[PDB]
């Protein structure tokens, strides 16, 4: 029902989300291979076979400076595209630095990293752990 | 907005969805002298006695775990249930029994819009910002390896071991009273649950180690006791988690963690091993032990193939991974048509479990 996942896959070519405040935004089709370090996306590849199918590579990449709530979303993102795509989606995990030689094939005249990006989805808290340690006197008490 | 409850053994982690953290963790009890539960119930344990609605990650008094749940939303988050969709977890093969009754007391004791249950081991590795891995998920009560690969378990490779936090406290409590000290209450055995977090950790070479302890007083350290008794704490700070490598310290005939892990990656496909060996996630209370992530690479190196890249993930947060990968998931965009509606339920009734959530 999201509309990106209707969109994602329909014919051959390259498409590229970015995760924002725990959604899937499409990045402009201009800005193809700019990644912001401060961010995390999610690529499709989709491939015309011979046979007439679609294949499906996806991959989601993690910019070194990326919130934690931003790489978890790109990877359950992945897992519920494939899950459209009826499972038949190869995912890949591309790290900033590391990536696969055939992500970076995808981009013809080379991906580029620039630093910065959207503000982290999380609204932060502060935990209180409630589990008090005995006293003496509660110790005394179930002695007795 | 959503709530996300992770109910343990031992702890409660509870909060809102898209927080970076839970609201509240407290100790998964209820007490009696009519009755506290949590944090109360610790405060009061002086009058009280104790039970524990979760044993080895498994829900077992369905009317304690009521009164625990009641506790979260009313005095902990301190909602009314009825406006918030509520996703909690379980345990890696859970009963389905029991995921049905999860479902059937949310709907019809709290009168919840909306539920989703998740597995605990994989909300920690999407927590980390992977699809495919093995998680070593330990708690209080139980351990478990779970072999993850593109988003799911794989369960016939799953390891459940129960050796956990509870059995470390206690070895822990017997081996310093073999050193001279005391601890005949309840109420005590928190006193060493103390000592075990902060003072104990993972040995690199456990036999170079107990050689150190028995050559210099250089690993000793004091721990005072509410009482304000000061004690000393030797190689006990190491021998204790050294339990989870060598499970027979306590009797167990079981592996121990390392070969665990080696033995539940041998059960899936050789052709996604590799990916296996490279994404080991550690989350729970019962890995945070200093050393144990350098202990864990070098042993399951010694049983890997030798050309074979082996990677822990150890984040700091991991007390709270599993909570933090449910609050992730309950936010995203796509997930507002996964949950099961009380509409939903209403019609189905709680067999739609099976069917809405793996
Ligand atoms: N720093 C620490 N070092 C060693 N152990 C710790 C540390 N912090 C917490 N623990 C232990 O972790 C356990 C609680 O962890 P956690 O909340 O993950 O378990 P749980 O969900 O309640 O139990 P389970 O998953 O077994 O059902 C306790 O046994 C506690 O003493
Ligand atoms: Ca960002
Ligand atoms: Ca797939
Ligand atoms: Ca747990």
């Amino acid at each position: 029902e999201h509309p990106e996942f209707l969109k994602a896959g329909k014919e051959p070519g390259l498409q590229i989300w970015r995760v924002e405040k725990f959604d899937l935004v499409p990045v402009p089709t201009n800005l193809y291979g700019d990644f912001f370090t401060g961010d995390a996306y999610v690529i499709l590849k989709t491939v015309q076979l011979r046979n007439g199918n679609l294949q499906y590579d996806l991959h989601y990449w993690l910019g070194n400076e990326c919130s934690q709530d931003e790489s978890g979303a790109a990877a359950i993102f992945t897992v519920q595209l494939d899950d459209y795509l009826n499972g038949r989606a190869v995912q890949h995990r591309e790290v900033q630095g590391f990536e696969s030689a055939t992500f970076l094939g995808y981009f013809k005249s080379g991906l580029k990293y620039k630093k910065g990006g959207v503000a982290s989805g999380f609204k932060h808290v502060e935990t209180q752990e409630k589990n008090p340690l005995p006293s003496k006197e509660t110790i005394e008490q179930e002695k007795q | 907005t959503a709530l996300v409850c992770d109910n343990g053994s031992g702890l409660v982690k509870a909060g809102f969805a898209g927080d970076d953290a839970p609201r509240a963790v407290f100790p998964s009890i209820v007490g009696r002298p009519d009755s506290y539960v949590g944090d109360e119930a610790q405060s009061k344990r002086g009058i009280l006695t104790l039970k524990y609605p979760i044993e080895h990650g498994i829900i077992t008094n369905w009317d304690d775990m009521e009164k625990i749940w009641h506790h979260t939303f009313y005095n902990e988050l301190r909602v009314a249930p009825e406006e918030h969709p509520t996703l909690l977890t379980e345990a890696p093969l859970n009963p389905k029994a029991n995921r049905e009754k999860m479902t059937q007391i949310m709907f019809e004791t709290f009168n919840v819009p909306a539920m989703y249950v998740a597995i605990q081991a994989v909300l920690s590795l999407y927590a980390s910002g992977r699809t495919t891995g093995i998680v070593l998920d330990s708690g209080d009560g139980v351990t478990h390896n779970v072999p993850i690969y593109e988003g799911y378990a794989l369960p016939h490779a799953i390891m459940r071991l129960d050796l956990a936090g509870r059995d470390l406290t206690d070895y822990l409590m017997k081996i310093l009273t073999e050193r001279g000290y005391s601890f005949v209450t309840t109420a005590e055995r928190e006193i060493v649950r103390d000592i075990k977090e902060k003072l104990c950790y993972v040995a690199l070479d456990f036999e170079n180690e107990m050689a150190t302890a028995a050559s210099s007083s250089s690993l000793e350290k004091s721990y005072e006791l509410p009482d304000g008794q000061v004690i000393t704490i030797g190689n006990e700070r190491f021998r204790c988690p050294e339990t989870l490598f060598q499970p027979s310290f306590i009797g167990m005939e079981s592996a121990g963690i390392h070969e665990t892990t080696y033995n539940s990656i041998m059960k899936c496909d050789i052709d996604i091993r590799k990916d296996l060996y490279a994404n080991n996630v550690m989350s729970g209370g019962t890995t945070m032990y200093p050393g144990i992530a350098d202990r864990m690479q070098k042993e399951i190196t010694a049983l890997a193939p030798s050309t074979m890249k082996i990677k822990i993930i150890a984040p700091p947060e991991r007390k709270y991974s599993v909570w933090i990968g449910g609050s992730i998931l309950a936010s995203l965009s796509t997930f507002q048509q996964m949950w099961i509606t009380k509409q939903e339920y209403d019609e189905a009734g709680p067999s739609i479990v099976h069917r809405k959530c793996f």
